[PDB]
C-alpha cells in the first residue's frame, strides 16, 4: 500500500538528517573541519484525474 | 446489494486522503514546500426514481499558501521571498515554474541553479563570473565580488525575476513547480512581469507548512470513517447472504 | 411510476458527474 | 424453456468463478514488483456480456486495467528507469476484498437457482 | 584504515514496515481461502438431487 | 489466463556500508565502500568478506 | 474453440516459467 511507502520514505529521510546531525557534532574538535548540511526534494507526483 | 459499493468506494478514497496525508507528512523539512489541502466531494447519481445513492471522491483544491517560518543560516546567497513571492526558473521542458525555495547553488563556470533547474533573471539564465562571492540585495539585484580583489570592485551582474501570484490561481506540477491555470494565464498572459512591490532577504531560508495538529485530527477522522464503513460492508453482506436462502425451495 | 411495476420504454442513463460544466 | 436454466446458471457460475479466481490472483499479486521479463504486474479483470434477447453471462475476455503504475523511488535496483523510478502495481486492496465478497455472494445465489429450478423440473417429470 | 570494525547494515524501518504488510497480506489471503471453501461447501447441496 | 501464481526472491544483498566502532584494537580494519578482504574457504576456492 | 465446447484435439500442457530464457 502506498502510505506504508511513503512513510517509510520519510522516517529513512528524517534518520539520514539524524545522522548527518550526529556526524557534525561527533567531530566538533577537528582541525578545519566544515559543517555539513542536508537538503531533500520532494518526489514526483501521481494525478489520478486532471482539473 | 449496491449499498455495498458506496460504502467500499468511501474508505477507498479515505485511504487516498491517509496517503495524501502521509505524503504531507513525509517531506516536513524540505525548503520552499507548499502543504497539499484535501477535501471530499460529493457525487450524486441521478437515476430515475427515489435517487439515494450519493457517492464520494476524494479531491485536492491545491497547495495553502501560508508561508512557513525561515531559519537564519546566514549563508550569503539564500533568499526568502515575501508573502507571495516566487522565484521564476526554467524547468525541464522550458516552461518557468515558480517556486519558494531560495537555496542557490552555483555550478562550476558560474552558472546559478536551483536544484539543477537553471533560475532565471532579468533577460536569460543568469550567469555570474567564475568564481566570485555573491551578494542579494533586498530587492532582487546580484552583486558579485572576484575574490582577492579590493572590496570596492563589487558590480552588480544581474537582477531576479520576482512575480506576485495570489495563490488561488496557481496549480502545482508533476515535477513540482506551479504554473498558472488556464484563465490565470489568459488574463495576465503567458508569461508574468516582473513586479517592483516584492522585497526579499539574504541569509535565511524557508521551510516547509505542515499542520501537526491538523494532519493528526484528519488521520483519526481518516481511520474513523474507515472503521465505519467497513462495519457498514459487514451489515450489507450478511444481509444479503441471509435474504438469499429466500430464493430456496 | 410506482419502483418494481412494468413499462414499455427503458430507463435512461445513469451518470454521476464530479462538477456540473 | 425450463431446460435453458441449466445453461444459464453454468455460465452464471463459471463468469463468477473466473471474476473470483480474478481477484484473489490480484490480492496474491499486490505487492509482486515484477513479472517474467522485467514487466511490472498489472491488475487485471474481467469482461461480462450477455449471450443473447436476453441469456446467460459469458466473460468476453481478460483485459488489464489501464491506470497509472503507482510508481515508487528506488535508485539502487536494475529494473529502475533513468530517473530511478520502478513501477509497482496498481492494485488496491478494498475493491478485492468487496469483489471477492459480491462474486460469493452471487455464485451462491445462482446455485439457489438451480437448485429450485431442478426440484420443481423433476417435479414436473411426474404430471398426473 | 586500523583500529575500527564495520558492523552489519539493517534497516530497522524497512524491517518493521515489511513485516506489518506480510502479516496484514497473510490475514488477507485467509480471507481469500476461507470465502472460498465456504463458497464450494454448497455446490455439492446442489449436486445432491 | 487469470492465475498468476506468486513466488518469493532475494535478488543478493545489498553493498550499502553499515557503520563503525572505534574498538582501538590495532589489527581491526574496515573497508572503503567497494573492498573485499580476500580469504580462502574450506573447500580450497577462494572468498570475498568485509 | 469456445470454452466449454467439445473438441478432439487435447490442450497443450500449461506451464509457467519464472524467467524467460
Amino acid at each position: 500500500i502506498s502510505s506504508l511507502w511513503i512513510a517509510k520514505t520519510g522516517l529513512d529521510a528524517q534518520q539520514t538528517n539524524m545522522d548527518v546531525i550526529a556526524n557534525n557534532l561527533a567531530n566538533v574538535s577537528t582541525n578545519g573541519f566544515k559543517r555539513q548540511r542536508a537538503v531533500f526534494e520532494d518526489l514526483l507526483y501521481q494525478t489520478i484525474r486532471q482539473p | 446489494d449496491h449499498a455495498i459499493y458506496t460504502a467500499m468506494g468511501a474508505a477507498s478514497q479515505t485511504l487516498n486522503q491517509q496517503a495524501v496525508t502521509a505524503s504531507n507528512l513525509a517531506n516536513a523539512s524540505t525548503p520552499g514546500f507548499r502543504a497539499q489541502l484535501n477535501a471530499l466531494r460529493a457525487v450524486p447519481v441521478d437515476g430515475l426514481s427515489l435517487a439515494t445513492r450519493t457517492l464520494v471522491t476524494a479531491s485536492t483544491p491545491g497547495a495553502d499558501m501560508t508561508p512557513g517560518q525561515l531559519d537564519y543560516t546566514s549563508r550569503p546567497l539564500d533568499v526568502a521571498l515575501q508573502q507571495d513571492g516566487w522565484l521564476v526558473v526554467q524547468a525541464a521542458d522550458g516552461a518557468e515554474g515558480y517556486t519558494r525555495n531560495g537555496n542557490i547553488q552555483v555550478g562550476p563556470t558560474g552558472q546559478l541553479t536551483i536544484q539543477g533547474h537553471p533560475v532565471i533573471g532579468e533577460g536569460g539564465p543568469i550567469t555570474v563570473p567564475e568564481g566570485s562571492e555573491i551578494t542579494i540585495a533586498a530587492d532582487g539585484t546580484i552583486s558579485a565580488l572576484n575574490p582577492g580583489d579590493p572590496p570596492n570592485t563589487v558590480a552588480p551582474v544581474g537582477r531576479l525575476k520576482l512575480v506576485k501570484a495570489e495563490g488561488n490561481e496557481v496549480q502545482r506540477s508533476d515535477d513540482g513547480l506551479f504554473r498558472l491555470t488556464a484563465e490565470a494565464q489568459a488574463e495576465r498572459g503567458a508569461v508574468l512581469a516582473a513586479d517592483p512591490s516584492i522585497r526579499i532577504m539574504s541569509g535565511v531560508l524557508e521551510g516547509s507548512n505542515v499542520k501537526p495538529v491538523e494532519a493528526m485530527t484528519d488521520m483519526i477522522a481518516n481511520a474513523r470513517r474507515f472503521e465505519m464503513q467497513m462495519k457498514v460492508i459487514t451489515s450489507v453482506d450478511e444481509n444479503e447472504g441471509r435474504a438469499n436462502q429466500l430464493l430456496s425451495m | 411510476g410506482v419502483p418494481g411495476a412494468l413499462s414499455n420504454q427503458p430507463a435512461p442513463p445513469n451518470e454521476a458527474p464530479i462538477a456540473t460544466p | 424453456a425450463l431446460l435453458n436454466i441449466f445453461d444459464i446458471a453454468g455460465s452464471a457460475l463459471a463468469a463468477q468463478s473466473k471474476r473470483l479466481n480474478v481477484a484473489a490472483s490480484n490480492l496474491a499479486n499486490a505487492d509482486s514488483v515484477t513479472g517474467p521479463d522485467g514487466q511490472p504486474y498489472r491488475a487485471k479483470q474481467v469482461v461480462f456480456q450477455v449471450d443473447a434477447a436476453t441469456g446467460g453471462v459469458k466473460v468476453a475476455s481478460v483485459i488489464e486495467s489501464q491506470a497509472p503504475e503507482k510508481l515508487v523511488y528506488e535508485p539502487g535496483n536494475p529494473l529502475a528507469d533513468a530517473n530511478g523510478y520502478v513501477k509497482m502495481p496498481n492494485v488496491d486492496v478494498v475493491g478485492e476484498m468487496v469483489n471477492t465478497m459480491s462474486a460469493s455472494r452471487s455464485y451462491q445465489a445462482n446455485i439457489e437457482v438451480l437448485n429450485t429450478v431442478k426440484s420443481m423440473m423433476l417435479k414436473t417429470l411426474t404430471l398426473g
